[PDB]
RNA sequence: GAAACUGCGAAUGGCUCAUUAAAUCAGUUAUAGUUUGUUUGAUGGUUACUCGGAUAACCGUAGUAAUUCUAGAGCUAAUACGUGCACCCCGAAAGGGAUGCAUUUAUUAGAUAGCGAUGAUUCAUGAUAACUCGACGGAUCGCACGGCCGCCGGCGACGCAUCAUUCAAAUUUCUGCCCUAUCAACUUUCGAUGGUAGGAUAGUGGCCUACCAUGGUGGUGACGGGUGACGGAGAAUUAGGGUUCGAUUCCGGAGAGGGAGCCUGAGAAACGGCUA
RNA sequence: UGUUACUUUGAAGAAAUUAGAGUGCUCAAAGCAAGCCUACGCUCUGUAUACAUUAGCAUGGGAUAACAUUAUAGGA
């Protein structure tokens, strides 16, 4: 049970972070825009 | 001494317990626990003394021993666990359930709440670091540590902590704007917004708070306790809402009282 | 027994500071563990303040050492202590101590670097073996030594508190130090 | 330290005089 | 050198014999010579980041930290070996009389080699960790006399 | 359910004020200089259908004037005691080595302005090479019985380890103490002040050792002497300022006829513990 | 960014004692209680507040005062 629980509760961690790297970088994206203008 | 302290003298017990001085030599002794001896409630003082369901010290023990108590949704025994701020007390029997929260007085108040409110309580985070494993975790000033935290919450936040599930279920950021409560020395039970943050290398913080009326008062850093975003609160305060009237002002009230009471 | 209060010392202005109270435990010291380089290991185990362990090494004769510039730390025979710089009777003594030079056995070196570089001091192998001898440097004075089998060494462990004698080989300009002090 | 303070005196000494000379050409130059 | 001890003198953590370079690396790593900054605002001098002394007592180069009370005072003694009396000048109040008279305090403090002190000099100190006997301070600054 | 083994406690409390004059102690600091049974929170890898030998109570031969003084014999238990299932390198890419946690050393990363924190740490933490003859990683107990076709499974108790927390200690910063100069110099071979390297310690430190330097304190009273001197919170009297007192119930310290030494333990230099 | 004293405000500060608010222990020294109506109870009942040398911490003030400094400007 703990060993599952450990496991589980890892994944939702590294989707959580990998889930926020995109905004870092769409977030970027965007904002890059504003050095052309 | 040659070890620990195993007593408390009446005298040397904190003063916000309000115990009658010629009631005895000795005070309840906190055990150890999620809160300092000197921030705590112990159950005997909540259950004898504010509740008066028990009568004496023995008859404390007999309500405990029936696991009829529960502090932050689980069932305690011991007599001086230190229950403390934000703390949840449940008497399932009696279907009552509190809140510890300081009156503005600087007192703990039992404040009544709602089967639906009394499912949470706040937090406050004490620190975030990488723990075995380079895993992150945070602890608070409850005693609590919580794994795999939201990289966004940092020391001094507060956090919304589910009593079934365990889990933060939101946090606040620690800035200027919000809704704070006071929580240790002279201006404890006041609430206020935190207006200013004042930083001084190597020494303490001060955060300048100002009350609804525009009562401007100060305090450290390590006695702040955020309540809500912007200006609400996330749990129910007492009557007076952390509003601290003069005495002239309270002797108003009374006099008031008195002519239509 | 040994204590490491100050009530038994002089004041800073030199006046004497009149008893007051007596020896606490929590003050104590005990007596010096003297490691000797031997075969007879022996280390006792000593129990510490909060029910700890520390372990007195009375006689050891192997350590645990590491060649820095080559990343590659093996278990060697300690054969001689050469240089001390608190005390020049803890070298004829033989005594393991932090910071002691002694020579250790170069045999377990020797069979790494051939086996790495393939260098005495599979066709997938020969490969990768030349590959790395491109990049391949070693002192002239740390090579004179493989000769002899023997190794410089410095002792980085307190083997009176871990029960151990580990360290590393010396190199560089530290090298150049002790052999000038060896060189008489 | 005979060597520290004699380098400090002797630069010291000269860039006070090169600062004199300076100061005395930009002044003949503002006259004009 | 400064190599005058019996012992070979070196930072701890830093390796000298590395067969890469310590170019474009930190202080401290790739056999660069390890220095840090103290906070409170003290700048670190030019003379300890690129110094050759090792003084594991200093607080910019060795493995001290500094907290706890900054205090200020004049160099009273400066003939010990890496360490100098700093006298602390203050009032101290009669209460009876509502007047004050002249006190004073001898504190000992280490000085590293990065700062050149004389008697007179004023310096600042800050608390960090028995470093001996009497030694609770490092000196963090030095004003020279008549500056 | 007596007895007995095992576990825990007996380091709190109570008593007293002898020693002690920058010492204790008070306010104020620091631990990035440490240990901390317990509480609370979290966290512990991909013969085994259950091992072994003892011992108490008990039983019965006793010794001694004698003591919770003591010897021998016969039995039998455990949560007692002792055991034991339990990515990198080499490489004809097979195969092999290492591979939990902890321990010890070394190399390495810990940026910038994928990449955490501080006023500030080569810090938290990661990876790698090895190391240790590691009291570690459950051979334990109660209650309830169910669900699948032998399998699976509930709620508790007790215990081991790690981090955080709590309860605390240790050491520690700044300032502050009565009378006395018919006490003016004191300290330093045998530590006095500082430096380097070690040893010891829970850990800092002349705490101790080796070597080196010659420092450290002082009419702003060092050093020494006196006290019918434990310190403080406070007490008496007080227009104001002040004078005197403070052994004693709260806090801190210290001691158990005088010294010293030590075991057990998370914690004692313990005295309703031991050794001289 | 010369360094301080002084002054202002604030934070932190054990209780007990002292001052002091509330309260008809029959009064009082005290104590920390109680009060309200007459129900299966209520007043979230109360258990305020000030003082607290000196030193330390942090804001505002800059008169008075102390120390430091000034011309081969190492000046702006
Ligand atoms: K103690
Ligand atoms: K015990
Ligand atoms: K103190
Ligand atoms: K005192
Ligand atoms: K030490
Ligand atoms: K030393
Ligand atoms: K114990
Ligand atoms: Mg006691
Ligand atoms: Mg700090
Ligand atoms: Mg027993
Ligand atoms: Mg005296
Ligand atoms: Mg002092
Ligand atoms: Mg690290
Ligand atoms: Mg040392
Ligand atoms: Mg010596
Ligand atoms: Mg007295
Ligand atoms: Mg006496
Ligand atoms: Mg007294
Ligand atoms: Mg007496
Ligand atoms: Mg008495
Ligand atoms: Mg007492
Ligand atoms: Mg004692
Ligand atoms: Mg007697
Ligand atoms: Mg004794
Ligand atoms: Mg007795
Ligand atoms: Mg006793």
């Amino acid at each position: 049970k703990r060993i599952a629980k450990a496991k589980s509760e890892a994944a939702d961690y590294q989707k959580l972070l990998a889930s926020r790297l995109k905004e870092q970088r769409e977030r970027r994206s965007e904002s890059l825009a504003k050095k052309r203008s | 001494a040659r070890g620990l302290k195993k007593h408390l003298k009446r005298l040397n017990a904190p003063k916000h317990w309000m115990l009658d001085k010629l009631g005895g030599a000795f005070a309840p002794k906190p055990s150890s626990g999620p809160h300092k001896s000197r921030e705590c409630l112990p159950l005997v003082i909540i259950l004898r003394n504010r509740l008066k369901y028990a009568l004496t010290y023995r008859e404390v023990i007999s309500i405990l021993m029936q696991r009829q108590v529960m502090v932050d949704g689980k069932v305690r025994t011991d007599k001086t666990y230190p229950a403390g701020f934000m703390d949840v007390v449940t008497i399932p029997k009696t279907n009552e359930s509190f809140r510890l929260l300081y009156d503005t007085k600087g007192r703990f108040r039992l404040h009544s709440l709602r089967d639906e409110e009394a499912k949470f309580k706040l937090c406050k985070v004490r620190s975030v670091q990488f723990g075995q494993k380079g895993i992150p975790y945070l602890n608070t000033y409850d005693g609590r540590t919580i794994r795999y935290p939201d990289p966004l919450i940092k020391a001094n936040d507060t956090i919304k902590l589910d009593l079934d599930s365990n889990k933060i279920v939101d946090f606040i950021k620690f800035d200027v704007g919000n809704v704070v409560m006071v929580t240790g020395g002279r201006n404890r039970g006041r609430v206020g917004i935190l207006k200013n943050r004042e930083k001084h290398k190597g020494s303490f913080e001060t955060v300048h708070i100002q009350d609804s009326q525009g009562h401007e008062f100060a305090t450290r850093l390590g006695n702040v306790f955020t309540l809500g975003k912007g200006s609400k609160p996330w749990v129910s305060l007492p009557k007076g809402k952390g509003i601290k009237l003069s005495i002239i002002e309270e002797a108003r009230k009374r006099m008031a009282a008195q002519s239509a009471t | 027994g040994i204590s490491r209060d100050s009530m038994h010392k002089r004041r800073a202005t030199g006046g004497k500071k009149k008893s007051w109270r007596k020896k606490r435990k929590y003050e104590l010291g005990r007596q010096p563990a003297n490691t000797k380089i031997s075969s007879n290991k022996t280390v006792r185990r000593i129990r510490v303040r909060g029910g700890n362990v520390k372990w007195r090494a009375l006689r050891l004769d192997t350590g645990n050492f590491s060649w820095g510039s080559e990343a590659v730390t093996r278990k060697t025979r300690i054969l001689d202590v050469v240089y001390n710089a608190s005390n020049n009777e803890l070298v004829r003594t033989q005594t393991l101590v932090k910071s002691a030079i002694v020579q250790v056995d170069a045999a377990p070196f020797k069979q790494w670097y051939l086996q790495h570089y393939g260098i005495d001091i599979s066709n997938h192998v020969v490969r990768k073996i030349e590959n790395r001898q491109a990049d391949r440097k070693l002192d002239s004075h740390l090579e004179e030594q493989f000769a002899s089998g023997r190794l410089l060494a410095c002792i980085s462990s307190r083997p009176g508190q871990c029960g151990r004698a580990d360290g590393y080989i010396l190199e560089g300009k530290e090298l150049e130090f002790y052999m000038k002090k060896l060189q008489k | 330290e005979k060597a520290r303070e004699k380098t400090l005196s002797d630069q010291f000494e000269a860039r006070r005089a090169k600062n004199k000379a300076s100061r005395e050409r930009k002044f003949a130059r503002r006259k004009k | 050198a400064e190599q005058t001890e019996k012992a070979f003198l070196k930072q701890p953590g830093v390796f000298l014999s590395s067969k890469k370079t310590g170019k474009g690396k930190r202080p401290g790593k790739g056999g660069n010579r390890y220095f840090k900054s103290i906070g409170l605002g003290f700048k670190t001098p030019r003379e300890a980041t690129e110094g050759t002394y090792i003084d594991k007592k200093c607080p910019f180069t060795g493995n001290v930290s500094i907290r706890g009370r900054i205090l200020a005072g004049t160099c009273h003694s400066a003939k010990m070996n890496r360490t100098i009396i700093v006298r602390r000048n203050y009032l101290h109040y009669v209460k009876k009389y509502q007047r004050y008279e002249k006190r004073h305090s001898n504190i000992p403090a280490h000085i590293s080699p990065c700062f050149r002190v004389k008697e007179g000099d004023h310096v600042t100190i800050g608390q960090c960790r028995p470093l001996s006997k009497t030694v609770r301070f490092n000196v963090l600054k030095v004003i020279p006399a008549g500056s």
